[PDB]
Order: structure tokens, then C-alpha cells, then sequence
């Protein structure tokens, strides 16, 4: 007789935010008392959940070890035996660290990456969150060198499973689950085995100032977006692909006046699915 | 025997 | 996109008074997989009920055997009752040793 | 004769209820040999049917590996499938897949199947090609485009003229006796009186293995198909099968009435009739 407990829409949540505690037993999200790592003492002086619990706005108190137990009447005791575990985990109470990707976030499919999140506040743990509903975060030791705290996380096989927004938070010893406010985002992308576009400049890469300059990405394969990247990538641009009449998709990126230059390379990509691209095209060094 | 899971989804 | 289930309880061998059988319970043809069926003696749910693995046909609909060992008498009435999203109450077939 | 090996996915998102499921089955004709279950403490390929019991360890290994590299993709697939279809977080939804192969009586390969449905409607289908793709709606056209643009087809062509041929012929060999040997059908007729003037003849056919089999009533030489209620061929919950078929007679006529059985493992159609 054991419930299934769970938060909605995650278990990572920032202060201020909201999260609601669901305990489903019996074929029902029936009546429940909650407990914290303590499986005889009920939080809120015994109180009985007639409904999901709604932590709104989300505090620190909020953070901790839950498990359930569901009202099981005619049983010796009136309620069953404990659920699964849930961790609420409360962001936004230190410095964010910081995050980075090696050797950097477009990972071919198949490979591995590894995510670094360091930080100078000596954080005793590092968690790394995939951004999305019911993610899991991973716990990682901070490891100690030269006055920085450190742990590297190791992603792979490279899949779409795999791929989205990731950030990472540092807690202190003492308030384990209280982590630091979140580190900046972090796009991991995948890409292949879709096959590599083509990409071409118009009138040619040779140009000089006040002379326009425009980069066309081109495949026979049914792309709904090219994505144009820069060798020392500032922002990838991305525009909709547009069927010809030879029946290739093709987008066609102006470059803006005064355009640096240097090496580019585009990439395809599906309608609802923006970390999967397509195989790297060939290279384009543009001249100025 | 199964069909090896391709790396590749909807 | 919802299908009720079908249901057919009997016996896997002729069925005797005082002889061991099994008793089955074939719930097939319902879309979603989520059902509840219990295997009931005198109106009361048998405990040690087993069931196939979740598979389907070729119109995508599914399909599970419920069963028990089991010995007939001439007092004893078996049932099977399921219930699914498609039931509003619970759906409650007699076992038949003519069907 | 021919055969048959398929493979059956259910993946099943339960928010609030439970984690994603993913439920794979294996079948050989009519014989479940395998499963897996994401649901169980520690997930596993298992054996379903004896004769697969004896495949060693590495066997085992790379199935379980496999399968759990399976649910991790069809997990990614429900969230991707409420993009494509704009709808709630909420809300359960099932993606189901049935694949695999179809041999003739030398061994050799006479169709390829790759079937795939969202909420129990088609979504999208390798053609008998094993090159190309029919997709049901303009959600799946983004998975046909994507497979196309990955060539999806030319991986799925070589497992089902290579290693799902292969594996069938050894699953064949295993089982011999059980999965190549008809069973023959039990019969008998039952009679059951609905008034004074009326009654029931029902025929059965117990215990038999292949499921496939054909029950008519003819009353003096004419098949009864209007008049003939058939229930469904059901599991006996030994690995063979049961069918029954029932027509509603006019009291003293019982005799102009006969039941035609046609099997496998049977070699010529038996008639039966009521005495
Ligand atoms: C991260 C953490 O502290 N997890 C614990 C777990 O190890 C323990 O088995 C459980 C008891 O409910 O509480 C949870
Ligand atoms: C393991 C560790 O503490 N630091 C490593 C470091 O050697 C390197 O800069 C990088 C790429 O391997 O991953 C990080
Ligand atoms: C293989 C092929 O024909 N590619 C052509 C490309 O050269 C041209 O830029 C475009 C638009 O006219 O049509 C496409």
C-alpha cells in the first residue's frame, strides 16, 4: 500500500514560485498526511489534506524531504505505508555560479559533453537541472583547488533526451536543500545524423564596405529553420526555410552593414524541436 | 531479438 | 478516442465439481490501457490473481487474461468485475460453465 | 507453413499517477516469448515462453540494454507529441508501436512491418517497400520528414531482412514442438433449451494452437452465417486456445443441424452434431 508522491510542475523551484504536492493512492489523489526525514510525526500538527498541497508563495521552510502516507481506513492503522521520497528543492538564497560547457554546447549525436559549474563561494554540493516539466537534477561533491569550488558533470550518449536549457545552483553545508539562485542558461544542443546543409554567399564571400553580402543556407531534406553560426559564436541567427522550384529549402541571412566577417556554418531544424540540428554544414570564410 | 533503438525520435 | 471493454470469464478446462481448474477473465477491445479487473468469489475479491503482460491488435485496441487456480462447487459463484474510464459504474459477468 | 515475429510498445505518460511507462512485448505467431517493464524495482528483458529460457546471459544483457535505451526515446516522444498537438501538461496520453517480420515455408522474407499510433489513432507507417513512410495527419508529417532527413527507412530495412529473419528461423528451432507442431482443437456440442419451442446448439473447440480456426453451423447442407453467433477465439492460459459457436434451433429439428471445424493440426474438416 504504498502512494506515488510527486510535485507539480517540478521539484526545483524558485523562492517566491509554487508547488503543489500531489499523493495518489487507491486509484484516487485522496486524503494524506505529509512527513520529513520522521515517518510517525505528521507536519502542521497532523494535518489531513483534503486536496493536493499548494506551497504558494514558495519560502525556504517549504524545502526538504517529503514522503506521504494515504488515509487507508479499515487497516490497523487509518493510513498507509509511506511513498516514495520527494526532495522540494528552494532556489534564489546565494550568488548564482557559473556554467560552461567543454568542449563547447553543440554536441554531436552519439558523443559526450562535459558541464562545468564553478563557483568562488565554497558550495559543499552542485546540482545540474534540464529545464522542462518533472526533471530530475544531478548532485555532484564540489571539489576544492585554488579557491574555487568546482564539480563536472558528464552528459552522453548525446541524444534529444539529452538536449534543452540547463542551469546549475551550489548549497551550503548546513541547508542542504536551499540552493543559490541559478546559474546563467546553458543550450545544449544535438546535431545529426539529419544530413548537413549547403551553404553559400551571395554575390560571393568576397566583399568590401557598403558592398551587401548574404549567406544562403540550402537542402533537398525538409527543414522548417536554418540556423547561421559565427566561428566565436556571439548569437546564432535563425530564419524559416522556403521551398523553390527545384525543390530545395533554403533561407537567405543579409548580412547588416559593416559586417566583420569570418567563419560561418549553418544548420537545419524541425518545427517543435529547437535543440536538434542537422550535421554541421561545409565552412564559409566571409572577407571584408 | 529487438530493433536496435535509433538514435532518433518523433 | 475511447473504446469500453469486452469481457468473456471461463474456465480453462471443462469445468467439475471437487476438480483444480484455472479461472479466466479475457477483458479486450478498450482504449486507454488503464483497467481495473478483479477475479470475485462469493462477491468477495480473490488475492492471489495474476494477469498477462500488456499487449494490443491490429485496430491498436488492448488486451489482458486475469486468472486464478481454482476449484468449482455447486454453492460457489466466481465473477469477474472491471472497471475502466469508458464504465460510469463497475461492470459485473457472472461465470457461465455454458460460455 | 508461414511465420511471424512482432515486437509491441506501449509508453504511457500518468502525471500525477506515476513516472512514464514503457511495456514492451515479443510474440512468434501466436506465443509471447519476452517482456520488459519500466515499472518493475529493477528493469529487465524477460523470458515469457520456455524455450527462450536457455539464451545466455549476453542475450539477456543487450535486450535489458536496448530496452531501456527504448523507453528513454518513447518518454522524449509524449513530450514532443503534446508540442506538436498544442496540448495540456496534464493530461495521459499513450504512444503505442508494433514491428516485424513475416517468413514463408523456406524462411525467407515475404513482408516487413513498422507501425506507429498517438492515443490509439494511426500516426505514422513504413510502406511494404521498407523506403518510405504514410503518415495519418500533418503532426506526423514532421516525424516523416525527420526519419526521411535522418534515413530512418534504410536502418530498419536491414534489421528486417537481416536479424529479424534470423532471429525468427532461431526462435522457430527453439520452440519446435510447441510453435511448428498444430494443435488440434477438443470439440463437442452442447444443447440448451430458451423455451418450449426453442434451443441453443452450441459447438466448441478447446486446447488448440495455432489461434486461427473456422466454426460454421449448417442446418441440411446451408451455411447459417446470418443466424450464427461467434464469440471471440479467447486464451485458455496454457498457451492454446478456445472458440465457441451457437445457433438458436426450432424444438424437434436439432438433427438437420451440423458443425464444421477447420484447423491446422486437424487433417481434414471435422463435422459434429448434437445427439
Ligand atoms: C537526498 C536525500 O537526503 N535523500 C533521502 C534518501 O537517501 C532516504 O532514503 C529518504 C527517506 O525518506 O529520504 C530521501
Ligand atoms: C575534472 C576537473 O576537475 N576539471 C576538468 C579539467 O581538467 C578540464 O579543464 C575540463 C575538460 O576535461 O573538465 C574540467
Ligand atoms: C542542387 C540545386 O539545383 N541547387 C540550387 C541552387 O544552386 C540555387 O541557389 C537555388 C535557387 O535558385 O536552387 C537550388
Amino acid at each position: 500500500d504504498k502512494p506515488f508522491l510527486s510535485a507539480w510542475p517540478s521539484a526545483v523551484v524558485p523562492r517566491g514560485g509554487h508547488v503543489t504536492l500531489r499523493c495518489h493512492y487507491r486509484h484516487r489523489f485522496n486524503n494524506f498526511m505529509l512527513y520529513k526525514e520522521r515517518i510517525h510525526i505528521p507536519i502542521f500538527h497532523g494535518r489531513i489534506f483534503q486536496e493536493s498541497f499548494n506551497m504558494s508563495p514558495v519560502t525556504t521552510a517549504h524545502a526538504g524531504n517529503y514522503t506521504c502516507r494515504g488515509s487507508h481506513p479499515h487497516s490497523p492503522t487509518g493510513w498507509s505505508a509511506p511513498s516514495n521520497p520527494v526532495v522540494i528543492m528552494v532556489t534564489g538564497n546565494h550568488r548564482k555560479p557559473s556554467l560552461l560547457a567543454h568542449p563547447g554546447p553543440l554536441v554531436k549525436s552519439g558523443e559526450r559533453v562535459i558541464l562545468q559549474c564553478w563557483s568562488d563561494i565554497m558550495f559543499e554540493h552542485f546540482f545540474l537541472h534540464k529545464e522542462g516539466i518533472s526533471k530530475d537534477p544531478s548532485r555532484l561533491v564540489g571539489q576544492i583547488h585554488d579557491g574555487v569550488s568546482k564539480a563536472n558533470f558528464s552528459i552522453g550518449p548525446m541524444m534529444l533526451a539529452l538536449a534543452g536549457t540547463y542551469r546549475c545552483y551550489g548549497s551550503v553545508t548546513h541547508t542542504p536543500y536551499q540552493l543559490s539562485a541559478p546559474s546563467d542558461p546553458l543550450d545544449i544542443v544535438v546535431t545529426g545524423p539529419y544530413e548537413k546543409p549547403s551553404l553559400s554567399a551571395q554575390p560571393g564571400p568576397k566583399v568590401q564596405a557598403g558592398e551587401s553580402v548574404t549567406l544562403s543556407c540550402s537542402s533537398r531534406s525538409s527543414y522548417d529553420m536554418y540556423h547561421l553560426s559565427r566561428e566565436g559564436g556571439a548569437h546564432e541567427r535563425r530564419l524559416p526555410a522556403v521551398r523553390k522550384v527545384n525543390r530545395t529549402f533554403q533561407a537567405d541571412f543579409p548580412l547588416g552593414p559593416a559586417t566583420h566577417g569570418g567563419t560561418y556554418r549553418c544548420f537545419g531544424s524541425f518545427r517543435h524541436s529547437p535543440y536538434e540540428w542537422s550535421d554541421p554544414s561545409d565552412p564559409l570564410l566571409v572577407s571584408v | 531479438t529487438s530493433n536496435l533503438q535509433e538514435q532518433i525520435g518523433w | 478516442i475511447q473504446r469500453t471493454p469486452k469481457i468473456q470469464v471461463y474456465s480453462r478446462h471443462p469445468a467439475e465439481n471437487g476438480k483444480s481448474n484455472f479461472l479466466n477473465c479475457y477483458v479486450s477491445g478498450f482504449h486507454p490501457s488503464d483497467i481495473e479487473v478483479d477475479l470475485l468469489k462469493n462477491g468477495e475479491r480473490i488475492e492471489k490473481v495474476e494477469h498477462s503482460d500488456l499487449s494490443f491488435s491490429k485496430d491498436w485496441s488492448f488486451y489482458l487474461l486475469y486468472y486464478t487456480e481454482f476449484t468449482p462447487t455447486e454453492k460457489d459463484e466466481y465473477a469477474c468485475r472491471v472497471n475502466h474510464v469508458t464504465l460510469s459504474q463497475p461492470k459485473i459477468v457472472k461465470w457461465d460453465r455454458d460460455m | 507453413g508461414s511465420h511471424s515475429m512482432r515486437y509491441f510498445y506501449t509508453a504511457m505518460s500518468r502525471p500525477g499517477r506515476g513516472e512514464p511507462r514503457f511495456i514492451a512485448v515479443g510474440y512468434v505467431d501466436d506465443t509471447q516469448f519476452v517482456r520488459f517493464d519500466s515499472d518493475a524495482a529493477s528493469p529487465r528483458m524477460a523470458p515469457r515462453a520456455p524455450w527462450i529460457e536457455q539464451e545466455g546471459p549476453e542475450y539477456w544483457d543487450g535486450e535489458t540494454r536496448n530496452m531501456k535505451a527504448s523507453a528513454q526515446t518513447y518518454r522524449e516522444n509524449l513530450r514532443i507529441a503534446l508540442r506538436y498537438y498544442n496540448q495540456s501538461e496534464a493530461g495521459s496520453h499513450i504512444i503505442q508501436v508494433m514491428y516485424g517480420c513475416d517468413v514463408g515455408p523456406d524462411g525467407r522474407l515475404l513482408r516487413g512491418h513498422d507501425q506507429s499510433a498517438y492515443d490509439g489513432k494511426d500516426y505514422i507507417a513504413l510502406n511494404e517497400d521498407l523506403s518510405s513512410w504514410t503518415a495519418a495527419d500533418t503532426a506526423a508529417q514532421i516525424t516523416q520528414r525527420k526519419w526521411e532527413a535522418a534515413r530512418v527507412a534504410e536502418q530498419l530495412r536491414a534489421y528486417l531482412e537481416g536479424l529479424c529473419v534470423e532471429w525468427l528461423r532461431r526462435y522457430l528451432e527453439n520452440g519446435k514442438e510447441t510453435l511448428q507442431r498444430a494443435d488440434p482443437p477438443k470439440t463437442h456440442v452442447t444443447h440448451h433449451p430458451i423455451s418450449d419451442h426453442e434451443a441453443t446448439l452450441r459447438c466448441w473447440a478447446l486446447g488448440f494452437y495455432p489461434a486461427e480456426i473456422t466454426l460454421t453451423w449448417q442446418r441440411d447442407g446451408e451455411d447459417q452465417t446470418q443466424d450464427t453467433e461467434l464469440v471471440e477465439t479467447r486464451p485458455a492460459g496454457d498457451r492454446t486456445f478456445q472458440k465457441w459457436a451457437a445457433v438458436v434451433v426450432p424444438s424437434g429439428e436439432e438433427q438437420r443441424y451440423t458443425c464444421h471445424v477447420q484447423h491446422e493440426g486437424l487433417p481434414k474438416p471435422l463435422t459434429l452434431r448434437w445427439e
